[PDB]
């Protein structure tokens, strides 16, 4: 049913001090 | 026995605030000296007997 209408590109950039999460609950 | 966590000490009412996602508390030598209670969510401190 579905049909291709996005096919969005891609391109690249510098990720700095991100992503850093919790490893636990304590 | 606090929720799987076991160990023998006396409990203690704290007034430290928990980040309430977390469960279990910590010391410098990863022992264990603050678990709060999973049924009334109170903080309490582990301390050794003496
Ligand atoms: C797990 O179940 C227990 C049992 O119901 C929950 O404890 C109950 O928590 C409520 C909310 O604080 C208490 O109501 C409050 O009571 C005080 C004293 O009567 C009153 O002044 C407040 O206005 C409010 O009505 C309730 O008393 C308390 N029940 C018992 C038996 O301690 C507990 O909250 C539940 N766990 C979680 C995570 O919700």
């Amino acid at each position: 049913q579905c049909v291709n209408l996005i096919t969005r590109t891609q391109s690249y950039t510098n990720s700095f001090t991100r992503g850093v999460y919790y490893p636990d609950k304590v | 026995n606090f929720n799987g966590l076991t160990g023998t000490g006396v409990l203690t009412e704290s007034n430290k605030k928990f980040l309430p996602f977390q469960q279990f508390g910590r010391d410098i030598a990863d022992t264990t000296d603050a678990v709060r209670d999973p049924q009334t969510l109170e903080i309490l401190d582990i301390t050794p007997c003496s």
